[PDB]
């Protein structure tokens, strides 16, 4: 039924079935041959199901066009740094986060040669990256040698793009994409990669075959059992932090911050400040949260700056568009960040927190750069009281060294 | 100014408010019909965009609707995104023979329109 | 010896000549106008081209424009010889064609290799420009062995010497003498543009592109303008592709790199009652008329700015008036009178003052949002930066030069350093930006309406003192705001109950926002 | 090779100055020096052939002008009308009233503006001694006193005027900038705003709020009418024979009438000593003065609002000029030029 030019093959079915696992083990070294066969196989299957089965009649454009197939859930490998020189050109599976994209670069497919003495035209195509200039004009009369010339703007090209990805094996890798894969991956995308690991006479890069833009029932039973029992809140608070005794309200608050609110389009990024005495276990809680929560970034207000939190932003000669060196506050996008020494943060850095907490954005307008960046994250912060200890002889507002606009 | 100095009406002011009320819905319906005609006339200046430089079929409705806005319509008479979506949806209904877009999983994917002719079908308005 | 002929091209040329002869003969009147006024370039409406053969001729011309252009040029020059041969006279047949009024406008975002060699229209904000230069359109050469002459040597995108001496009695090749008198040249210019603000989603960086203009269309692009171009995409050689990963094809050794540029033939800048009214249809006129000819339209528009923010009607009136700034006047003495309106709002850290700025930047046709601490002096007015293609300096548009003839929004205004608040003053009162730095001595247009938000000196409104002591702004900057609001918060139960109800409904979920732009586009032209 | 730039008063609105390369050959050298205004006759030819055909996309060249003759002037019909005007009794008051007619009052400022426009005699006594011939004016006062829009009349009235803002100017930019020649690769100097305004007037708005170093760069120009520089081995002095008109705000933004002038401004006695006329303005309130000012301003805004046709519209414009000034303004410009000449 579909008019699409490709099928995303459910490659997890390859592991769910035995002969397909054997096919994967055989295929680990030869993906291109199987993909090329599957193109013709798809065309033949379409032709059969259309006319041989007499179920449809729209065939001409499908008959003439070329197809591809993209497996998207292949089993993962042993990791990027563990790949060996003979693991090059093998099918691989990787994961990470995308950072930068290069502009659309055309890549040659068809060469249009015209004879400069008789205007005759020849169609020449590239095989394995080779251009073959015709030696002589093919016409019977015009036999002038070396008269063929290439018209640059009558040729045919295809889109090629280089995308930067911070990879985490099961360091950054610069991928390559072709055809409709360009501009499907953009800055900040959460990406799993299925493709070919490459290094050619030697830089490491991945030829992407597909890209992914993204438990047991016994686990469900355990979750339901823990949820049903009446001591649910008590058990959660008791089990979150054994080294911190009691503090039921603090436990409930921080756990609620981990749960987070509902996001509607109005985020649910809950932020909590600890204003206890400077000897209560608060660093031990934040250091533990940095490890128990889905991975974020651990920072300190004293050891941070405005550039350190937001980003460093500059243009690029090659890319011809702005690029970012992501700071911790933006790196925490969608996660949790911990800020110790919140009372010691510099004023310029504190000014960033305003728009972050009010719109989850950071707008910058400086020399040659005017852009806005998203920093949707939850902030857990600790701040010692003014002086050596909290003094109830002064108002509660006066015991905290944060201005009213930030504290309120 | 103080123009309403002596409009010494009778208790007929209640009937005046009845006139205000009972026909206001008719005016609102006429305004809605005028917006419908507004869309049915702007679609006459839109399908040239589709006809000109789109022959492949990767274009979802989200792309074409965002291409009607920030386009030639970005002019003395700008148009809204939801208005552009309404235009693109009404094109299928007004031209059944060349557009048969169907819901895929989410949203709509638009294919290469057959385009027998350009504007002669506007007579149905 | 007969050369290969393009039969499709010949059919296209014949159809184009028939279109020129039969269309009504307004284009022949244009030819006569060019002859009268000594004009070089003819202009063709694309919707006129697309009304013959159901527009199939226009489609065929557009989709392979770089190929079919010579045939249309030949047809037009044959027509001009048929009717106005004096235009072939010099003191020799230079002639240009420029199409305009394309239906589709394509973004820098949507540039694809499929678009190469096809007619399309784009739009983008200009950032840098180069000076105009002459371009060698058609050259001629004289032989060196013998003294024969070769005319009509078209220089297609490269310096091209003749491949042979026409007389077989001479064996000259690879050596020629260039003529600089019988050869003819044309104007050249390159425009460096930026993707518009409403295109890029938040967290995405704008794309940049280089656009090529030639002929009389040059110099019609100015920095900071939302220009529009019409033409065809062409690839040009690139040297920065070296070092990239992946296999690179080779010719045999030679390199075959490329990068994409856009060549535009027609230039227009987006922007008097009857002129505007004649560009709208009857239904469009009626829709715009309903919003004008109703008794309560002013209150209706007041109660329509930023509908999410409850209350605060004074700021809603203020923004509505700021969006319809006063008429600019020039004195018979030449002194100019500023027409744009500035607004400053100060509120407690709880009252929603930032949502007005966000609504304005999301609604205004041209708008820029910025933060007080993030901004700097150079980033607002203009940046003095070394230019490409030379050793001299060139300006870059700051926050104020961008969104010229628009509304500029600044948040956390009181947080701004005074040394970079000062630079906003000249734009706020003189509507100009003056630069006397590093070889630049020009004065630039800064017709912008400044909208600012700020907080009291102690964060909270110290209601013990008066308005004089609660603000750190000095008199010179306060005097330049036509409107000035200080909104406060109070514990009134009847107010707080409704405020809570609506701010909770927000998290729970007359004239539409689209209609307001249509209304303003008509209203802004009046001069009371 | 010499670069000719558009005259400062002739730059079109909102565009950078245009300039061309002019080639001086056959003993036509040293005919002009930076800051001079010249008219030249030559040939419009193209000579930029070379790598430009491949470095920039597509084959292009660049244009130069090869100079043939150069020259660095009034008909009787103009002098006759000037002399007709000159014999009127009390001409000084008409001239003073002619400056910025749409600005009400401020006669003590208008007289200083007119005096600076006409200027004095640069008496180079016996050659060995010199005196500046131009009058320096400082406009200090509260906001809402047209200290800025007066400069937008001097810029449109004087033959050659340069306008700059306090924070939008640099010490290098105002005085002179260093360049490396694209042909000879040698250290070269390019004049700044003060060099451009030679035999003219230089305008500096918001003179108080500029940084101290840019303010210091104006010291030599205000008395020596010249720029002395020593950068990258270049040691030279350029002519900067221009008057300076400066507008500024007092400390705190409002003038304290109870405090002296030497306390109301961040400037210093040296800088004040380079001026001749100081115009202090108070925005004090009074019913009669405010009524006069408002009824003048509202009629000015009525006039400046829009509404052989060329001749008719020129006649109507001159009618409006007569309604507010005793002297036609084109005639005033020509008169000022003639008097200075
Ligand atoms: N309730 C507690 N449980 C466990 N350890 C505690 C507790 N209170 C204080 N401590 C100990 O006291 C030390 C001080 O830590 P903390 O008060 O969190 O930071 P700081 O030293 O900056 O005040 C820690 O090493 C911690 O182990
Ligand atoms: N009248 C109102 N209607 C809806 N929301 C409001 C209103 N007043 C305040 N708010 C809420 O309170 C918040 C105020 O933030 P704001 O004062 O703009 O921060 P900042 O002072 O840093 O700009 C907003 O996020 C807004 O959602
Ligand atoms: N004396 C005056 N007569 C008429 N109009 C005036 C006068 N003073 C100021 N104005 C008006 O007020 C504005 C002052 O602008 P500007 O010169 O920037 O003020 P300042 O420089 O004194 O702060 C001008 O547009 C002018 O129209
Ligand atoms: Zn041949
Ligand atoms: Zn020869």
């Amino acid at each position: 039924e579909l008019g699409t030019s490709n099928l995303n093959l459910d490659a997890r079915n390859l592991l769910a079935y035995k002969q397909t696992e054997d096919l994967y083990h055989q295929l680990l070294n030869y993906p291109q041959e199987v993909i090329s066969i599957m193109d013709q196989t798809i065309k033949d299957c379409m032709v059969s199901l259309i006319v041989d089965n007499n179920l449809d009649y729209d065939l001409d454009e499908i008959e003439t066009k070329f197809y591809k197939v993209r497996p998207y859930n292949v089993g993962s490998c042993k990791g990027m740094r563990e790949l060996n020189p003979n693991d090059i050109d093998k099918l691989i599976n990787l994961k990470g986060l995308v950072l930068r994209s290069t502009p659309v670069i055309p890549d040659m497919k068809v060469a249009f040669f015209k004879c400069n003495v008789c205007d005759h035209t020849m169609a020449v195509e590239i095989d394995r990256g080779v251009i073959q200039e015709p030696a002589r004009c093919e016409r019977i009369d015009c036999n002038e040698p070396n008269s063929m010339s290439l018209i640059h703007n009558r040729c045919s090209f295809a889109d090629k793009q280089v995308i930067k990805l911070q990879e985490t094996p099961d360091h950054s890798i610069s991928l390559c994409v072709y055809d409709e894969l360009v501009d499907s991956c953009r800055a900040g995308d959460r990406i799993e990669v299925t493709g070919t690991f490459r290094s050619i006479p030697y830089k490491t890069y991945v030829d992407v075959v597909h890209v992914k833009k993204v438990i047991t029932d016994q686990d469900l039973a355990k979750i339901r059992e823990v949820a049903a029992r009446e001591d649910l809140y008590s058990l959660l608070a008791r089990s979150i932090a054994p080294s911190i005794y009691e503090l039921e309200d603090v436990k409930k608050g921080i756990l609620l911050q981990l749960f987070g609110g509902t996001n509607k389009t109005y985020r649910g990024d809950i932020n909590i400040l600890l204003c206890g005495d400077p000897s209560t276990s608060k660093s031990q809680i934040l250091q533990y949260v940095h490890k128990i929560t889905p991975r974020g970034v651990y920072t300190s207000g004293k050891g941070s700056s405005a550039v350190g939190l937001t980003a460093y932003i500059t243009r690029d000669v090659d890319t011809k568009q702005l690029v970012l060196e992501s700071g911790a506050l933006v790196l925490s996008d969608g996660g949790v960040c911990c800020i110790d020494e919140f009372d010691k943060m510099s004023d310029s850095t504190r000014s960033v927190l305003h728009e972050v907490m009010e719109q989850q954005t950071i707008s910058i307008a400086k020399a040659g750069i005017i852009t806005t960046l998203n920093a949707r994250s939850s902030i857990l912060a600790s701040a010692n009281p003014i002086g050596s200890r909290y003094n109830p002889n002064l108002p509660v507002t006066e015991n905290i060294d944060l201005p009213p606009p930030l504290l309120s | 100014m103080y123009k309403e100095k002596m409009p010494d009406s009778q208790a007929n002011l209640m009937d005046r408010l009845r006139e205000r009320e009972r026909r206001s819905a008719a005016l609102l319906s006429q305004r809605q019909k005028r917006y419908q005609q507004f869309l049915a006339m702007k679609m006459t200046q839109v399908f040239d965009i589709l006809f000109s430089l789109t022959r492949g079929q990767p274009y979802t409705e989200t792309y074409l609707s965002s291409l009607i806005v920030d386009s030639l319509q970005d002019s003395n008479n700008p148009i809204g995104t939801k208005e552009a979506s309404e235009i693109l949806a009404g094109l299928q209904g007004i031209l059944p023979m060349d557009i048969s877009v169907h819901q895929v999983d989410g949203g709509l994917k638009v294919y290469r329109w057959n385009s027998l002719d350009k504007n002669r079908f506007s007579k149905l308005l | 010896v007969k050369k290969v002929d393009d039969v499709t091209g010949e059919k296209v040329r014949e159809a184009f000549e028939q279109f020129l002869e039969d269309f009504s003969k307004v284009y022949r009147a244009q030819i006569e106008f060019m002859k009268i006024y000594d004009l070089n370039t003819i202009y063709i409406d694309y919707q006129h081209l697309s009304m013959r053969e159901n527009g199939a001729l226009a489609m065929a011309i557009s989709e392979q424009y770089y190929r079919f252009l010579p045939f249309l040029q030949k047809g037009l020059r044959r027509v001009v010889r048929k009717y106005a041969p004096e235009l072939l006279n010099t003191s020799e047949r230079v002639f240009q064609i420029s199409f305009f009024n394309l239906p589709t406008v394509h973004r820098i975002r949507d540039i694809r290799s499929e678009k190469i060699g096809s007619l399309l229209s784009i739009s983008g904000t200009v950032t840098r420009t180069s000076e105009v230069r002459p371009e060698l359109y058609k050259a001629s050469f004289t032989c060196d062995m013998c003294r024969a002459i070769v005319d009509n040597v078209e220089q297609s995108f490269k310096y091209t010497e003749p491949t042979f001496c026409p007389n077989p009695s001479c064996e000259n090749r690879a050596f020629w003498t260039l003529n600089v008198t019988r050869s003819r040249f044309l104007d050249w210019q390159k425009v460096r543009i930026q993707e518009n603000a409403n295109e890029i989603p938040t967290g995405s960086m704008p794309r940049t592109l280089d656009v090529i203009l030639r002929g009389d269309s040059v110099e019609r692009a100015k920095p900071g303008d939302r220009c529009k171009f019409t033409g065809v995409e062409i690839v040009v050689p690139d040297v920065t592709q070296l070092g990239l990963p992946g296999v690179k094809p080779s010719s045999t050794v030679r390199d075959l790199t490329y990068k994409i540029s856009f060549l535009a033939c027609h230039v227009i800048s987006i922007g008097d009652q009857e002129v505007f009214l004649n560009s709208l249809s009857s239904d469009e006129i009626n829709e715009l008329k309903e919003m004008v000819k109703d008794e309560h339209i002013y209150d209706k528009l007041v109660r329509s700015i930023a509908p999410a923010v409850f209350g605060h009607e004074a700021v809603k009136k203020g923004i509505l008036l700021q969006m319809l700034g006063g008429v600019h006047k020039s004195t018979v003495e030449g002194i100019k009178l500023r027409g744009d309106i500035n607004i400053c709002v100060v509120g407690d850290p709880s009252t929603s003052k930032s949502q007005f700025l966000k609504y304005v930047v999301g609604f205004a046709p041209r708008s820029v949002y910025t933060s007080g601490k993030a901004s700097s002096a150079a980033g607002l007015t203009a940046a003095v930066v070394r230019d490409e293609e030379g050793g001299d300096y060139t300006i870059e548009a700051g926050a104020l030069m961008l969104a010229d003839n628009g509304i500029c929004c600044i948040d956390e205004f009181d947080k701004m350093d005074i040394s970079d608040q000062v630079a906003i003053h000249e734009a706020m009162e003189q509507q100009t930006i003056s630069i006397a730095k590093a070889g630049i001595h020009a004065t630039l247009n800064a017709r912008t309406s400044i909208l600012a938000a700020a907080n009291p000196v102690g964060g909270r409104y110290n209601r013990k003192l008066s308005l004089r002591g609660n603000l750190n702004m000095t008199a010179p900057i306060m005097s330049r705001f036509d409107l000035f609001f200080v909104i406060l918060d109070d514990c009134n139960e009847k107010i707080d109950t409704e405020l809570a109800s609506h701010i909770v409904d927000l998290h729970m979920k007359p004239f539409s926002a689209e209609q307001l732009r249509r209304y303003i586009k008509y209203a802004r032209t009046f001069k009371p | 090779r010499v670069t000719l730039q558009e005259a400062p008063g002739t730059v079109p609105p909102g565009r950078l100055p245009r300039h061309r390369e002019v080639i001086l050959l056959a003993d036509l050298v040293d005919v002009s020096k930076p800051g001079e205004e010249v008219e030249v006759t030559g040939i419009y030819k193209n000579n930029y052939d070379g790598n430009l055909n491949a470095k920039n996309g597509f084959p292009v060249f660049a244009t130069i002008i090869e100079a043939n003759s150069i020259k660095r002037s009034w008909t009787e019909e103009e002098e006759r009308e000037f002399r007709k005007i000159s014999r009127d009794r009390g001409i000084i008051d008409k001239i003073i009233s002619s400056m910025a007619p749409s600005i009400y009052g401020h006669r003590d400022i208008k007289t200083a503006v007119a005096c600076s426009l006409f200027g004095g005699v640069p008496k180079n006594v016996n050659g060995k001694h010199s005196i500046r011939g131009d009058i320096n004016v400082l406009l200090l006062g509260d906001p809402g006193t047209a200290k800025s829009q007066i400069l937008k009349y001097v810029e449109k009235t004087a033959h050659r005027a340069v306008f700059a803002t306090g924070q939008g100017a640099s010490a290098v930019g105002l005085t002179a900038s260093v360049r490396k020649d694209p042909i000879t690769k040698e250290w070269t100097l390019e004049g700044g705003a003060l060099v451009l305004a030679d035999k003219g007037v230089c305008l500096i708005d918001e003179f108080d709020k500029m940084n101290d170093q840019d303010r210091t760069s104006i010291h030599e120009a205000m008395e020596q009418q010249s720029i002395s520089i020593s950068k990258a081995g270049i040691v030279t002095t350029l002519q900067a024979r221009c008057s300076i008109i400066a507008a500024a705000n007092p400390n705190g933004g409002r003038y304290n009438s109870t405090l002296p002038l030497a306390q109301n401004v961040s400037l210093t006695e040296p800088i004040l000593s380079r001026f001749d006329i100081l115009c202090v303005v108070r925005d004090l309130v009074d019913e009669e003065a405010d009524e006069r000012l408002a009824t003048f301003v509202v009629d000015s805004h009525v006039r400046s609002h829009p509404e052989n046709a060329r001749q008719r519209r020129l006649q109507r414009q001159r009618k409006k000029e007569e309604e507010i000034s005793p002297i036609p303004q084109e005639l005033l410009m020509k008169y000022i030029h003639y008097a200075r000449t």
